[PDB]
C-alpha cells in the first residue's frame, strides 16, 4: 500500500543498527507519520527514497542530462555539522600556535 | 498520396481493430470495488435526516 | 447516385440554422434570393460572350492568314 | 410506455423521414449530436416512445433505413441531423432494382429481407410494451414498393395484434413522373389492403396544389413538400407524448374512422399555413382553424372530398383552447352540410386535445378522415392499367421473373372490386 | 549463427552463379570492391550480411562461394574485370585442359587432379561458420565438366559432411532447342549421380524462360546475360527469410519437410511474378489476388512442362512485399475452386505459406521494373515425368548404333556404366506412375 | 497507445524523443544525414561529442 505502522518503523532503525536521538525520531514522525491525530500507517515511500539517494540515484532514466552523485570521503563529512565552527570567527591564534 | 504509401512493415504491425475504445466509456475507478461503497464509507452516530422529493419525473434508467 | 444537395443553389442550412421550422413557418422555400440571383446570374452569363467570342475570331483571323500567306 | 419503431424503406421514403426525424428531434429538443439541451422538463418526461437510451447518455431514434441501391443511404448521412441514425441498422444491397416490381419482390428484395427482418425483430423486442409499426414508402419506385410491400405482410405473421401504419405515395395522372406506374401501383395497392391495418395516401399534385397557391412561395423545392408532411405525420402521434384534457393513442383513432374492415384509406392535411405575405391579415381563433381544415385544396390527396361523401373524420387540435369551441364549431360543421355527410351514423367526427402546442405556433390542427372521393383516384389508376394490358405492352419485364400473367387479373379484380363496393354504401340509406 | 556456402562449379553455373551477386551484393550495401561506404547506408537490421558474407575486421566483406572449373578463359574474365576485388584469390580453382564434352573426363581421368583441391577450400570453408544449414550448387547439365565434376564434388560431400542439406539449381537440355549434340549422353548420367546424393533440385530449362521473356518483357533479342538475371530473382525468393524479418518465415532445413513426399521423387519446377518492364509496370494494381493467378498460369512455368497434364502433389509457394495475411486466405481458395487445376487424392491441402517484406531490388541496367508484391513459387507435381519421358527416349535412338560412344569407352570407364543409368532413369518413370494412381 | 504518427519534420539533434517511455538523446550526425535537411530547408543544430 506504501504505508506501515508507526511502532514498526522504530523497529526498523533499531534493527538497522543505525542509532538516531529522541527528538530526532520526533523529528521523522512530524515528517513521515500520516497525518492523524492516532497513531498508525507510517508511509516509507517518500523515506526510502530520500535515504537511498546517495546510492545510484534511482529513476535515473527519463532525464539524460542528469548526472548521478558520485560520493567520496566528503560525504561522511558533512556529517560533521556542529556548532564547533565558532572557532571560524578567528582562527588566526590557532594559526600562529600550529606555525 | 492516399493509399500507395503502402508498406509491409506498416501494413503488418499496425493493429486495426483492437486498440483502446473510444471514449465515454473507460470512465470508471479501478481503484473503487464494492464493499468499499458503503461499508467503507465512514458510518456516522447522527445522519442527515433532510431528504427531498423533487417535483420532476424521476429519470428512468 | 446520391443527393447530397437539396437543389441547385443552397447547400443544406448549417444545423444551428434551423431553429423553428417545428411549425410551418419557416421554410427557406419562399426564396426572397430569387430577385438577387437572377441580377447576378445574367450579368455573368454575358461575361461568357465575350470572352468565347474572342477566342473564335482569333482562330478565324489565324485561319484567314492560312489563306493570305498562300497567295 | 407505448413506444413506436420506425420502418422506412426505399428512396421516396427514405428522404420523407430524412427530415421526419429532424421535425420530431427540434420538439424535443434533442441536439443534431444526441445530447439533450431541451429546455421544459416535459420535453423529456416521455421522450421513450421515438427515442432510446445508450451509454454515455446519447439518443438515438430506433429506426430502420433501407434501400437496394447505394445512393439513397450513402447520401442522407451528408445532411443535417445525418448522424443520429445507428450505423447497424443500415442495410442495403449491391445491385439496385431499377423500378421493376419484379426486381423489389422476387429476386432482390426478397433475397435481403433475412437481413432486415433480423434488426426489426431484435429492436421490436427490446420494447416495454410496444404500440406498432409505421411505415412510410412511395409507389412510384419498383425497388421501393418490391420489397416495401413484402416486409409488411411478414411482419403481420407475427405481431398480429400491433397496430400497422404506413404513409403512400401513389401518383397522379397529371403530373406524370414514371412510366411503369401503373403496374407498381395496382399489384401493390393489392397487398396493403390485405394485409395494411392503416394507410393515409399522400399524391405529389397536391403538395404543388398547397405550395403555389396557399404558401405562395415563388420557387418551390423538393425539401418544401417534405415539410408538411413530416409536419402532419408529427400530429397523428402528438398527445402520445403529452398529457391532455383526452388523450388519444393510435388505437383510439382507429376506433373511430374504420367503419368496416376493407374501408382503411384516409387522406390527412395540416393547418394553418399561412404566406410570408400574409400573416398579417388573418386573425388566430378557432373558428378560422375549423374552416380551413374542412377545405376542399389543402387536402393532400388530389381527390376533392367535395365529389362523395364523408364516413368518419377525425382533428386532433393542438394548444390550449375551450372545449366548448371545439365542440360547438366541430357540430357547427355538421347541421349546414347535411348532403356531404352520411346519415346512419349521428355525429360523424371525433374530438382531442393536446395540452403542448407547436414550438412557435398558438393553435393548429391535423386532420384524418375516410371520404368516399377516394373513390376517384382507385379509378383513374384502374383506367390506365387496363388500356395499357389490352397490348401486353412492357410486360416482358415481369413475366421474365417468374411472375405469371394470372397474378395480375386477380390484382385487378381485388382492386375493381374495392371501387364498387367502396360505393356501395355512399349510395346506401337507412 | 546461420550460413550457407555458395557453389559454383561449370560455365552454366558461373556465368548464372557471377549473376547471382550482383543481386545480391546490392541488396546489402556492398559496393564491387567490398568496403561499405562510410555514407549512405540502406542497412535495415544487423548481421544480414552474414548469411552469406564473413567479416573481415574493418572495411569490406567477402562472398561465400568457390569457383571450379577447367577451361581458364571463363574464370579468367571475372579477375581481370570490374568484381577482382571482390573475391579471394585462392579460390577460383580452376585447370588448363578442357572438359571437352566427355563426362568421363571430368569424372574419372581429368577431374581427379583437381577434385582433392576443392574439397580442402570447402574444409577451410566449413570451420569458419558456424552452424552451416546447406550448400547450394549451381551447375549445367548439358556439359561433362558440370555434370563430370557435380557428380564427383556431390558424392564426396555426402560423406564429408553427412546430413547437412544441399541444394541444386540445374538446367536441363530443352525439348526441341539444344545447343550441343552430346547433351542427352551426359543428361542421363548425371541424374543418376544427383538422384542419391541431393535434397531438392529444381529444373531451370533454357527453352521454357525464352518463352518467359518473350510474352512480358517485350523483347525479340534475348541473351544469356538477361536469361540469368531471370534466376537471381528467384535465387533472392528462396532465400528471403534467412537474412531479414517477417511475419511467417520459412528455414531452409523446411524444405525437406514440406516438397518431397518421397526420397526418390524430389524434382521440382518453379515459376515467377510478376515481371512486368518499365514501360507497362505501371498501369495495373498488381494485387494479391491477381498475382498468384499468374503463378499458376500453365505458360509461365519456369521449365517447358504442361502442368495440365499431371497432379499437383505440393506448392511451397513464397511471398515478398506487402502481402497481409488475410487476402493471402483468399488467394489460397480461389485456386482450389478453379477446375483446371487437380491435386492428388492424399494431400487435401499442399500449400506451405510464406512471407517476407523486403521487397525485391532492381539491378541497374537491367529490364526488370520495380513492383511491390512478388511470389515465387517451388511447385512439385506428376507432370515432371514428361521431362525425364523425352530425355530417356532420346537416349534410345543414339545408342542403338552406339554413336558417340568409343569417345568415352577411352576414358576408363566400363561399357556397363552406360546401360545403368538407364536402370535408374527408367525405374524413376514407373514411380511417378505409381504416386498418382487414385486408390 | 495514440493514433498520432512522427513526420520526418520532428527528429532533430539536441532534442528528446519520446520513445515507450524512454529518453533517447541523439547525439550525433552521420555524413548523410546534413544533405537532405540542406536540400529540403529545416535549420541544423550544432554538434557536440557525447560525454
Ligand atoms: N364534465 C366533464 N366531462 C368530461 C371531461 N372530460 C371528458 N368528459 C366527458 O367524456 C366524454 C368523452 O369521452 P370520455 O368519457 O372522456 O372517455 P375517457 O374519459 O377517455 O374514458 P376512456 O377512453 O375509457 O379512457 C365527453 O362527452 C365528456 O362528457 C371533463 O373534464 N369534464
Ligand atoms: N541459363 C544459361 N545456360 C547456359 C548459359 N551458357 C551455357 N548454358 C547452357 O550450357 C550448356 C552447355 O554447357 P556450357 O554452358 O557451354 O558449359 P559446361 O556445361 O559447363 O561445359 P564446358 O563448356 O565444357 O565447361 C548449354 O546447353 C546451355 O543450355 C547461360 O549463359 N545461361
Ligand atoms: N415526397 C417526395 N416525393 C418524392 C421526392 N422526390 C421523388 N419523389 C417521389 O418518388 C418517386 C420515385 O420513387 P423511386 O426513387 O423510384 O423509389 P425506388 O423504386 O425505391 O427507388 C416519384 O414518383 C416521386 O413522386 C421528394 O423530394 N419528396
Ligand atoms: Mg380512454
Ligand atoms: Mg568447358
Amino acid at each position: 500500500k506504501g504505508v506501515v505502522s508507526e511502532q514498526q518503523f522504530r523497529r526498523v532503525l533499531d534493527v538497522s543498527n543505525i542509532k538516531l536521538s529522541e527528538q530526532d525520531i520526533n523529528l521523522l514522525l512530524s515528517e513521515f507519520k500520516v497525518d492523524n491525530i492516532p497513531n498508525g500507517q507510517v508511509r516509507y515511500s517518500d523515506f526510502c527514497e530520500v535515504i537511498d539517494e546517495i546510492f545510484t540515484k534511482k529513476a535515473i532514466d527519463k532525464d539524460p542530462l542528469a548526472t548521478v552523485t558520485q560520493f567520496q570521503p566528503e560525504t561522511t563529512l558533512p556529517a560533521r555539522r556542529y556548532y564547533l565552527n565558532l572557532t571560524e570567527e578567528e582562527k588566526g591564534q590557532l594559526r600562529h600556535l600550529l606555525n | 498520396s492516399k493509399k500507395t504509401i503502402l508498406s509491409g512493415f506498416m501494413k503488418n504491425n499496425s493493429i486495426v481493430g483492437f486498440k483502446e475504445c473510444l471514449d465515454s466509456q473507460l470512465q470508471l475507478k479501478d481503484s473503487k470495488s464494492e464493499y468499499n461503497d458503503k461499508f467503507q464509507s465512514k458510518n456516522r452516530i447522527h445522519r442527515d435526516t433532510s431528504i427531498f422529493h423533487i417535483r420532476n419525473k424521476s429519470q428512468i434508467i | 447516385m446520391k443527393r447530397v444537395k437539396e437543389s441547385y443553389f443552397r447547400e443544406h442550412p448549417h444545423w444551428s440554422d434551423i431553429n423553428g421550422c417545428s411549425g410551418a413557418k419557416e421554410f427557406e422555400g419562399e426564396d426572397l434570393a430569387y430577385d438577387a440571383r437572377i441580377k447576378y446570374q445574367k450579368e455573368t452569363q454575358k461575361q461568357w460572350i465575350e470572352q468565347q467570342i474572342r477566342e473564335k475570331k482569333m482562330r478565324e483571323e489565324a485561319e484567314r492568314n492560312e489563306e493570305r500567306a498562300y497567295a | 410506455m407505448r413506444e413506436i419503431v420506425h420502418i422506412q424503406g426505399g428512396q421516396c421514403g427514405n428522404q420523407i423521414g430524412a427530415k421526419f426525424w429532424e421535425v420530431i428531434s427540434d420538439e424535443h429538443g434533442i441536439d443534431p449530436t444526441g445530447t439533450y439541451h431541451g429546455d421544459s422538463d416535459l420535453q423529456l418526461e416521455r421522450i421513450n416512445v421515438y427515442y432510446n437510451e445508450a451509454t454515455g447518455g446519447r439518443y438515438v431514434p430506433r429506426a430502420i433505413l433501407m434501400d437496394l441501391e447505394p445512393g439513397t443511404m450513402d447520401s442522407v448521412r451528408a445532411g443535417p441531423f445525418g448522424q443520429l441514425f445507428r450505423p447497424d441498422n443500415f442495410v442495403f444491397g449491391q445491385t439496385g432494382a431499377g423500378n421493376n416490381w419484379a426486381k423489389g419482390h422476387y429476386t432482390e428484395g426478397a433475397e435481403l429481407i433475412d437481413s432486415v427482418l433480423d434488426v426489426v425483430r431484435k429492436e421490436a423486442e427490446g420494447c416495454d410494451c410496444l404500440q406498432g409499426f409505421q411505415i412510410t414508402h412511395s409507389l412510384g419506385g419498383g425497388t421501393g414498393s418490391g420489397m416495401g410491400t413484402l416486409l409488411i405482410s411478414k411482419v403481420r405473421e407475427e405481431y398480429p395484434d400491433r397496430i400497422m401504419e404506413t404513409f403512400s405515395v401513389v401518383p397522379s395522372p397529371k403530373v406524370s413522373d414514371t412510366v411503369v406506374e401503373p403496374y407498381n401501383a395496382t399489384l401493390s395497392v393489392h397487398q396493403l389492403v390485405e394485409n395494411a391495418d392503416e394507410c393515409m395516401v399522400i399524391d405529389n399534385e397536391a403538395l404543388y396544389d398547397i405550395c403555389f397557391r396557399t404558401l405562395k412561395l415563388t420557387t418551390p423545392t423538393y425539401g418544401d413538400l417534405n415539410h408538411l408532411v413530416s409536419a402532419a405525420m408529427s400530429g397523428v402521434t402528438c398527445c402520445l407524448r403529452f398529457p391532455g384534457q383526452l388523450n388519444s393513442d393510435l388505437r383510439k383513432l382507429a376506433v373511430n374512422l374504420i367503419p368496416f374492415p376493407r374501408l382503411h384509406f384516409f387522406m390527412i392535411g395540416f393547418a394553418p399555413l399561412t404566406s410570408r405575405g400574409s400573416q398579417q391579415y388573418r386573425a388566430l381563433t378557432v373558428p378560422e382553424l375549423t374552416q380551413q381544415m374542412f377545405d376542399a385544396k389543402n387536402m393532400m390527396c388530389a381527390a376533392d372530398p367535395r365529389h362523395g361523401r364523408y364516413l368518419t373524420a377525425s382533428a386532433l387540435f393542438r394548444g390550449r383552447m375551450s372545449t366548448k369551441e371545439v365542440d360547438e364549431q366541430m357540430l357547427n360543421v355538421q347541421n349546414k352540410n347535411s348532403s356531404y355527410f352520411v346519415e346512419w351514423i349521428p355525429n360523424n367526427i371525433k374530438s382531442s386535445i393536446c395540452d403542448i402546442p407547436p414550438k412557435g405556433l398558438k393553435m393548429a390542427v391535423t386532420f384524418v378522415g375516410n371520404s368516399t372521393a377516394i373513390q376517384e383516384m382507385f379509378k383513374r389508376v384502374a383506367e390506365q392499367f387496363t388500356a395499357m394490358f389490352r397490348r401486353k405492352a412492357f410486360l416482358h419485364w415481369y413475366t421474365g421473373e417468374g411472375m405469371d400473367e394470372m397474378e395480375f387479373t386477380e390484382a385487378e379484380s381485388n382492386m375493381n372490386d374495392l371501387v364498387s363496393e367502396y360505393q356501395q354504401y355512399q349510395d346506401a340509406t337507412a | 549463427m546461420r550460413e550457407v556456402i555458395s557453389i559454383h562449379v561449370g560455365q552454366g553455373g558461373i556465368q548464372v552463379g557471377n549473376a547471382c551477386w550482383e543481386l545480391f551484393c546490392l541488396e546489402h550495401g556492398i559496393q564491387p570492391d567490398g568496403q561499405m561506404p562510410s555514407d549512405k547506408t540502406i542497412g535495415g537490421g544487423d548481421d544480414a550480411f552474414n548469411t552469406f558474407f564473413s567479416e573481415t575486421g574493418a572495411g569490406k566483406h567477402v562472398p561465400r562461394a568457390v569457383f571450379l572449373d577447367l577451361e581458364p578463359t571463363v574464370i579468367d574474365e571475372v579477375r581481370t574485370g570490374t568484381y577482382r576485388q571482390l573475391f579471394h584469390p585462392e579460390q577460383l580453382i580452376s585447370g588448363k585442359e578442357d572438359a571437352a564434352n566427355n563426362f568421363a573426363r571430368g569424372h574419372y581421368t581429368i577431374g581427379k587432379e583437381i577434385v582433392d583441391l576443392c574439397l580442402d577450400r570447402i574444409r577451410k570453408l566449413a570451420d569458419n561458420c558456424t552452424g552451416l544449414q546447406g550448400f547450394l550448387v549451381f551447375n549445367s547439365v548439358g556439359g561433362g565438366t558440370g555434370s563430370g565434376l557435380g557428380s564427383l564434388l556431390l558424392e564426396r560431400l555426402s560423406v564429408d559432411y553427412g546430413k547437412k542439406s544441399k541444394l541444386g539449381f540445374t538446367i536441363y537440355p530443352s525439348p526441341q532447342v539444344s545447343t550441343a549434340v552430346v547433351e542427352p549422353y551426359n543428361s542421363i548420367l548425371s541424374t543418376h549421380s544427383l538422384l542419391e546424393h541431393t535434397d531438392v533440385a529444381v529444373m531451370l530449362d533454357n527453352e521454357a524462360i525464352y518463352d518467359i521473356c518473350r510474352r512480358n518483357l517485350d523483347i525479340e533479342r534475348p541473351t544469356y546475360t538477361n536469361l540469368n538475371r531471370l534466376i537471381a530473382q528467384v535465387i533472392s525468393s528462396l532465400t528471403a527469410s534467412l537474412r531479414f524479418d517477417g511475419a511467417l518465415n520459412v528455414d531452409i532445413t523446411e524444405f525437406q519437410t514440406n516438397l518431397v513426399p518421397y526420397p526418390r521423387i524430389h524434382f521440382m519446377l518453379s515459376s515467377y511474378a510478376p515481371i512486368i518492364s518499365a514501360e507497362k509496370a505501371y498501369h495495373e494494381q498488381l494485387s494479391v489476388a491477381e498475382i498468384t493467378n499468374s503463378a499458376f498460369e500453365p505458360a509461365n512455368m519456369m521449365a517447358k512442362c504442361d502442368p495440365r497434364h499431371g497432379k499437383y502433389m505440393a506448392c511451397s509457394m513464397m511471398y515478398r512485399g506487402d502481402v497481409v495475411p488475410k487476402d493471402v486466405n483468399a488467394s489460397i481458395a480461389t485456386i482450389k475452386t478453379k477446375r483446371t487445376i487437380q491435386f492428388v487424392d492424399w494431400c487435401p491441402t499442399g500449400f506451405k505459406v510464406g512471407i517476407n517484406y523486403q521487397p525485391p531490388t532492381v539491378v541497374p541496367g537491367g529490364d526488370l521494373a520495380k513492383v511491390m508484391r512478388a511470389v515465387c513459387m517451388i511447385s512439385n507435381s506428376t507432370a515432371i515425368a514428361e521431362v525425364f519421358s523425352r530425355l530417356d527416349h532420346k537416349f534410345d535412338l543414339m545408342y542403338a548404333k552406339r554413336a558417340f560412344v568409343h569417345w568415352y569407352v577411352g576414358e576408363g570407364m566400363e561399357e556397363g556404366e552406360f546401360s545403368e543409368a538407364r536402370e535408374d532413369l527408367a525405374a524413376l518413370e514407373k514411380d511417378y506412375e505409381e504416386v498418382g494412381i487414385e486408390t | 497507445n495514440s493514433t498520432d504518427y512522427y513526420t520526418w519534420e520532428d527528429l532533430n539533434v539536441g532534442i528528446n524523443i519520446n520513445l515507450f517511455e524512454r529518453v533517447f538523446r541523439i547525439v550525433d550526425c552521420d555524413s548523410f544525414t546534413k544533405e537532405f535537411f540542406v536540400y529540403m530547408g529545416k535549420k541544423m543544430n550544432s554538434p557536440e561529442r557525447v560525454p
